[PDB]
RNA sequence: AUGGUGAACUAUGCCUGAAUAGGGUGAAGCCAGAGGAAACUCUGGUGGAGGCUCGUAGCGGUUCUGACGUGCAAAUCGAUC
RNA sequence: UUCAAAUGAGAACUUUGAAGACUGAAGUGGGGAAAGGUUCCACGUCAACAGCAGUUGGACGUGGGUUAGUCGAUCCUAAGAGAUGGGGAAGCUCCGUUUCAAAGGCCUGAUUUUAUGCAGGCCACCAUCGAAAGGGAAUCCGGUUAAGAUUCCGGAACCUGGAUAUGGAUUCUUCACGGUAACGUAACUGAAUGUGGAGACGUCGGCGCGAGCCCUGGGAGGAGUUAUCUUUUCUUCUUAACAGCUUAUCACCCCGGAAUUGGUUUAUCCGGAGAUGGGGUCUUAUGGCUGGAAGAGGCCAGCACCUUUGCUGGCUCCGGUGCGCUUGUGACGGCCCGUGAAAAUCCACAGGAAGGAAUAGUUUUCAUGCCAGGUCGUACUGAUAACCGCAGCAGGUCUCCAAGGUGAACAGCCUCUAGUUGAUAGAAUAAUGUAGAUAAGGGAAGUCGGCAAAAUAGAUCCGUAACUUCGGGAUAAGGAUUGGCUCUAAGGGUCGGGUACGAUCAACUUAGAACUGGUACGGACAAGGGGAAUCUGACUGUCUAAUUAAAACAUAGCAUUGCGAUGGUCAGAAAGUGAUGUUGACGCAAU
């Protein structure tokens, strides 16, 4: 789950997070927060474990 | 004082012809080539109700002698035309009811309906369901022909004229009382926004000149002059007589 | 309105953010002056008209 | 979301090419009024459309299971 | 068993209107509801609805005429005196 | 209980009757009723040939 | 006993909110929305609904095989077939009578 | 007086939608039957017309000159209509 | 409304359990539209607010929550709105919308400098905005959250656009065969141009069918009652989109040639322009069997245990009935001086430009396979507390779903499911009130006046005046009858009869007869007072929102007037301006 710029549509999500996390995504569904923020649903194909991808970018 | 109220339609907001479901315009055919050379064939595809209107119209449809296509027009349904007639229409052309020919070449006595005021203005006299204009003689030096139109009057126009042999079906229409209110409401819910009629002698003054007074009455003659200004003319606006007509009628 | 236009759903955002109380540090500042939050709105007291 | 009953075009599904992974149903039903018997269902799932073949017979079941290609992932039950 | 003795469809209105009014009406309703012989087919298939039209239920052929009846002694005549003078134009 | 009752001729006096008698069951529905029994007469008596068309036709238009 | 609700936003009895009340699996009832029925094509000749030709909603035809909208004689998913066969005895007949009219008025210039 | 802002109420036309328990009455059309010398007149059915009718919801707002009359309410509440 | 427990400093008011009730599917239920904007959910929490209280809250504090190729928007056009060449106007600006305008863009050929110049031929269509109820490509079921779901998960589809290749089909008679025909199909080339159809359309009526509901039998389970009675009472027994085969009223074809006229609808319409009959063709609304799919969901039993919470099982079956109810739909019929949108978009046909095989072509409207589907909305309330009424106001505010009995019924009255039990509380019961009732004898004497109140009332049967436009008046008036229980009679369906009847299944209607009671019985609920006249408006209809509903306005009918377009009436500062006018005297306008 991400928070995304408001421009960005879900094909510059799905590349953006290929580019800087090495993922393949399988779909990507966004909403907008009621605060004017964008939130990105991305889902990785089964290859790639999320729990793993996420604390190896540092969260937890 | 108000804006009484024959003022206001001119502005034309909510007296406008209540339009949605017409047919289309009747018109007789565009006066081209053929028609004022020789005569076109047509088919009358359809005849079928104009709403808001008294008379059947007729659609007919013909070949365009200039590009490979069909042209349909909107003619008004002579009484006695029908589905799959063939109508002729131009100079030379049969004198049988339902084609369009130029009023100089019909003899006197014809009987024709939808007839041009000028020659190509596709149809401008004896078009409500019921009328006619009978064609009582010939000038051929200038080619006029004398007609009498359906109110008695006497025009003299082009002998290049067109008009459609015969009458315009749908008469007797006004034979039969309304009977009801609401008849003559759905009467004029598709035509225009004229009914009813509240009496200008039962309002107050501010909205006509018949309004007021203890008692309802018109106060002065209600008979205005044509010089009269807007706001004045209600009544009986330029009458040369008045009163209930006895005697014989028509026009000597 | 249960179906916005995204104009509408940004200012209700802004509406949401705008709506907490004074932040308690503001207070402690020298020469401060703000004791509370003097335009807190409620949706049940006064409407924001769109 | 298609039946098919040819047992020959059955086989030829079972190894075209998008056809990855199947599934064998058994049910336990009754024969015509009577006793039960043991109804298969060959399941084909292809890439657009799930063929499935109802083999009735028990005995025409197990032969067609052997049948199935060895490249072909098969959910039992 | 006869059910009214003068009214006839026109009972439908009832007391209101006024008794000349109805029986006009009565007139012209029943010109205008009845089934007339098809110039065309023969058979008395003829119609009215939308007054001016009258269709034939079989054969299909719709013919323009009178507002409550098919043909109107006005067009009638017409007829006739086009007629006569069609064939000052050939004889 | 009394829905038996009711199947047993009961609770359906003068005294029970709110709906007017047309009401509870129209006069049409038991023409329809008779009259395509009737109808459906014609035909078999007809078609076994117990009747022959002659006096089936003038039985239809009595019936 | 059981009752439903409509399942878009739209909540009046429009043509395009047509309903049907369903039973699932679920053991219990929901309702359907049912896109507006269908009417057949027509003959441009005479008007009947011409037979042969499957009847569905106008963009759906783009995804059905030519063989639904159109049957084999001459003027297939167009006339039918009773208009056809008159199409046909006014053509040869009009083009028969058209040759008759012909020679008729050439004698006519010969002898006048 | 001058320049401006309103048809979210309401009045009227237009466009596009939607809504209205259960009863009474029994108009044309139609089928069969009876009388009569004739002209014609009758009867029983069928059918289901209407700015018809009893009456809810709806729309209205007649009377109590009822409640209330610093109100539930700057027009409401009850009964009746 | 009540008892008790829990919680808490504190409990009429919170939570839980128990009891009494209510809303009674025209809801106090389950959702939405407009409007609100976080009220939604969790946690904490009571200073102010919730006109008593408060530990509770739509309050306060802190957080969390709204996931889509298929649901909406988006596209289309409706009344309308409004740029543009222009025409007015000192000017802000007014007018015109295809309008006195040199108004614009697609298919592919030409290229092998090479990218797009020109070689054809079309089209003269001439902005655009305007529907979260009109038109419209395409999704379902199960599971899942504290709070999201036709959006997540799972499984199963479908549409559109872009690519495409293998298989099938087709061709040496190049562009499929079969059927007499209706027409059949897995396919079965088709440019310009033209044409047809679908989008695409009122209303009411009865009749036919579908679905969901309602009622009900047998069985297989679970629950309640059991002093006594009840093989009983209650409850579970389900099957989505999509796919294959099949299924139709109507329509149509072939054989045939009809008076002794026949077929036939509830409703009289059809036949020498070919009926009755016999045989065929078509639409697939809709239903059936199967795939989806029992693996789901539903109901039970039998063991496991602080846990994540499992595990093993069984059953999920076969039927009946119809003037039933809601809705859908069909073939008809009634009505009109009313005859009941538009455009986008999709298909078909007519046409035959062209291109196409024997040593191998054409084929992507047949099958299968590849990729992709953005942007914004998505929480909740929708009201006696989330909207508007200064407010948590007895007001106002568009709509879908809709069980059982009584009964004509969506009435009133009681119930099931679901939701409530919210409205300061305690003690008394004076006067006077407000709202509900009853009164001996009289019976309008009361009063401006029968104001108020009372009386009446359903249904079956009997009976019914003047007068009348013959339609009415009329429920005129006036009468009788009405429970319970036990019987009788009449009214139907379905199947074999050589080319009279039998057998069996299922429905409340109506009439008649006995018995019976403190003479009661439309037992609550529901439900017209009637008559004789005068004035007045014909009638149905309309108005003074918030003191006037009427005799006032309207109306049909009657009568008068103006006008043939270079026109009548009307608008505007003006105009290449506008209403009537998509008009034409059976018209429009004015009385
Ligand atoms: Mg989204
Ligand atoms: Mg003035
Ligand atoms: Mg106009
Ligand atoms: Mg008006
Ligand atoms: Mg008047
Ligand atoms: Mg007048
Ligand atoms: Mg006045
Ligand atoms: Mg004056
Ligand atoms: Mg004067
Ligand atoms: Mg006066
Ligand atoms: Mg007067
Ligand atoms: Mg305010
Ligand atoms: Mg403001
Ligand atoms: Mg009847
Ligand atoms: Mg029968
Ligand atoms: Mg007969
Ligand atoms: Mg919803
Ligand atoms: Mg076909
Ligand atoms: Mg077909
Ligand atoms: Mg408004
Ligand atoms: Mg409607
Ligand atoms: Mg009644
Ligand atoms: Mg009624
Ligand atoms: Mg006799
Ligand atoms: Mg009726
Ligand atoms: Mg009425
Ligand atoms: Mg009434
Ligand atoms: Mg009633
Ligand atoms: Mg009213
Ligand atoms: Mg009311
Ligand atoms: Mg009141
Ligand atoms: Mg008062
Ligand atoms: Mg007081
Ligand atoms: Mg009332
Ligand atoms: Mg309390
Ligand atoms: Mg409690
Ligand atoms: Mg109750
Ligand atoms: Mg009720
Ligand atoms: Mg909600
Ligand atoms: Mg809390
Ligand atoms: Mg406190
Ligand atoms: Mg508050
Ligand atoms: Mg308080
Ligand atoms: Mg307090
Ligand atoms: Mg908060
Ligand atoms: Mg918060
Ligand atoms: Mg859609
Ligand atoms: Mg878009
Ligand atoms: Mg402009
Ligand atoms: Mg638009
Ligand atoms: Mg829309
Ligand atoms: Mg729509
Ligand atoms: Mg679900
Ligand atoms: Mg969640
Ligand atoms: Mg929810
Ligand atoms: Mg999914
Ligand atoms: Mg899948
Ligand atoms: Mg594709
Ligand atoms: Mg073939
Ligand atoms: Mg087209
Ligand atoms: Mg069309
Ligand atoms: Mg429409
Ligand atoms: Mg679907
Ligand atoms: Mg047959
Ligand atoms: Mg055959
Ligand atoms: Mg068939
Ligand atoms: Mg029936
Ligand atoms: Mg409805
Ligand atoms: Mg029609
Ligand atoms: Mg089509
Ligand atoms: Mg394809
Ligand atoms: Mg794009
Ligand atoms: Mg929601
Ligand atoms: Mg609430
Ligand atoms: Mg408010
Ligand atoms: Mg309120
Ligand atoms: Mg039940
Ligand atoms: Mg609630
Ligand atoms: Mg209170
Ligand atoms: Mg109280
Ligand atoms: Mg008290
Ligand atoms: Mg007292
Ligand atoms: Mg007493
Ligand atoms: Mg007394
Ligand atoms: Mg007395
Ligand atoms: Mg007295
Ligand atoms: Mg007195
Ligand atoms: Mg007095
Ligand atoms: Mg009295
Ligand atoms: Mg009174
Ligand atoms: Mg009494
Ligand atoms: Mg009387
Ligand atoms: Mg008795
Ligand atoms: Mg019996
Ligand atoms: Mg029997
Ligand atoms: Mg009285
Ligand atoms: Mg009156
Ligand atoms: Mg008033
Ligand atoms: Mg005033
Ligand atoms: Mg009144
Ligand atoms: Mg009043
Ligand atoms: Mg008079
Ligand atoms: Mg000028
Ligand atoms: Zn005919």
């Amino acid at each position: 789950v991400f928070q995304v710029s408001m421009k960005a549509n879900k094909y510059q999500i799905k590349k953006a997070v290929k580019e800087l996390y090495e993922v393949d995504v399988l779909k990507v569904n966004t909403l907008v927060r009621p605060n004017g923020t964008k939130k990105a649903y991305v889902r990785l194909t089964a290859d790639y474990d999320a729990l793993d991808i996420a604390n190896r970018i540092g969260y937890i | 004082g108000r804006v009484i109220r024959n003022q206001r339609k001119g502005a034309g907001s909510i007296f406008t012809s209540h339009t949605r479901l017409r047919q289309g315009a009747a018109k007789l055919r565009t006066l081209d080539y053929a028609e004022r050379h020789g005569y076109i064939r047509g088919i009358v595809k359809q005849i079928v109700h104009d709403s808001g209107r008294g008379a059947p119209l007729a659609k007919v449809v013909f070949r365009d002698p200039y590009k490979y296509r069909l042209r349909e027009e909107i003619f008004i349904a002579n009484e006695g035309v029908h589905t799959g007639q063939f109508i002729y229409a131009g100079k030379k052309a049969s004198l049988n009811v339902g084609n369009v020919l130029p009023l100089g070449s019909v003899p006197e006595g014809t009987i024709v309906s939808n007839v041009e005021e000028k020659p190509g203005d596709r149809g401008a006299l004896a078009r409500a369901s019921g009328n006619y204009v009978i064609i009582i003689g010939h000038n051929p030096d200038e080619n006029k022909t004398r007609v009498r139109l359906p109110s008695g009057a006497k025009k003299v126009i082009s002998s290049d004229a067109r008009g459609v042999i015969g009458v315009i079906a749908g008469g007797g229409r006004v034979d039969k009382p309304l009977l009801k209110a609401g008849r003559a409401f759905h009467k004029y819910r598709l035509k225009r926004n004229s009914w009813p009629k509240t009496r200008g002698v039962a309002m107050n003054p501010v909205d006509h000149p018949h309004g007021g007074g203890n008692h309802q009455h018109i106060g002065k003659a209600s008979t205005i002059s044509r010089g009269a200004v807007s706001g004045q003319k209600a009544g009986l606006i330029a009458a040369r007589r008045t009163g209930l007509l006895r005697g014989s009628q028509k026009t000597q | 309105a249960a179906q916005k236009s995204f104009r509408i759903k940004q200012k209700m955002a802004k509406a949401k953010k705008q709506n907490r109380p004074l932040p308690q540090w503001i207070r402690l500042r020298t020469n401060n002056t703000i004791r509370y939050n003097a335009k807190r709105r409620n949706w049940r007291r006064t409407k924001m008209n769109i | 979301a298609r039946e098919i009953t040819d047992i020959k075009q059955f086989l030829e599904l079972t190894r075209r090419a998008d056809v990855k992974t199947a599934t064998v149903k058994i049910n336990k039903k009754l024969n015509k009024a009577g006793k039960p018997f043991r109804q298969t269902k060959f399941k084909v799932r292809g890439s657009s459309s799930l063929y499935t073949l109802v083999i009735n017979d028990a005995g025409k079941a197990k032969k067609l299971i052997q049948s199935l290609p060895p490249t072909l992932k098969v959910n039992r039950l | 068993a006869k059910r009214t003795k003068k009214v006839g469809i026109t009972g439908k209105y009832g007391v209101r209107y006024g008794s000349s009014l109805r029986r006009q009406v009565k007139k012209l309703e029943i010109q205008q509801h009845a089934r007339y012989d098809c110039s065309f087919c023969g058979k008395k298939t003829v119609k009215r609805g939308a007054a001016g039209i009258w269709t034939c239920s079989c054969c299909k052929k719709t013919v323009a005429g009178g507002a409550y009846t098919v043909s109107t002694a006005a067009a009638a005549t017409v007829r006739s005196t086009i007629r006569r003078l069609r064939e000052m134009v050939e004889a | 209980a009394h829905a038996q009752s009711k199947r047993e001729g009961r609770h359906s006096g003068y005294g029970k009757r709110k709906g007017t008698r047309e009401a509870r069951l129209p006069s049409q529905v038991v023409w329809i009723r008779r009259l395509r029994v009737l109808r459906r007469l014609l035909a078999k008596y007809r078609d076994a040939g117990k009747i022959d068309k002659h006096l089936y036709h003038v039985l239809y238009k009595e019936s | 006993a059981q009752r439903v609700t409509f399942r878009r936003r739209n909540p009046y009895n429009t043509r395009s909110n047509k309903i049907k009340v369903v039973k699932t699996p679920g053991g219990i009832l929901r309702a359907q929305h049912v896109k507006k029925l269908a009417t057949r094509p027509k003959c441009g000749d005479c008007g009947s609904a011409l037979q042969g030709i499957s009847t569905l909603r106008p963009r759906q035809y783009a995804t059905v095989s030519k063989t639904h909208k159109t049957v084999s004689r001459a003027y297939g998913g167009s006339r039918c077939a009773n208009c056809v066969k008159e199409r046909i005895i006014r053509a040869f007949l009009i083009e028969e009578q058209k040759i008759v009219k012909k020679v008729v008025k050439e004698q006519t210039e010969a002898a006048k």
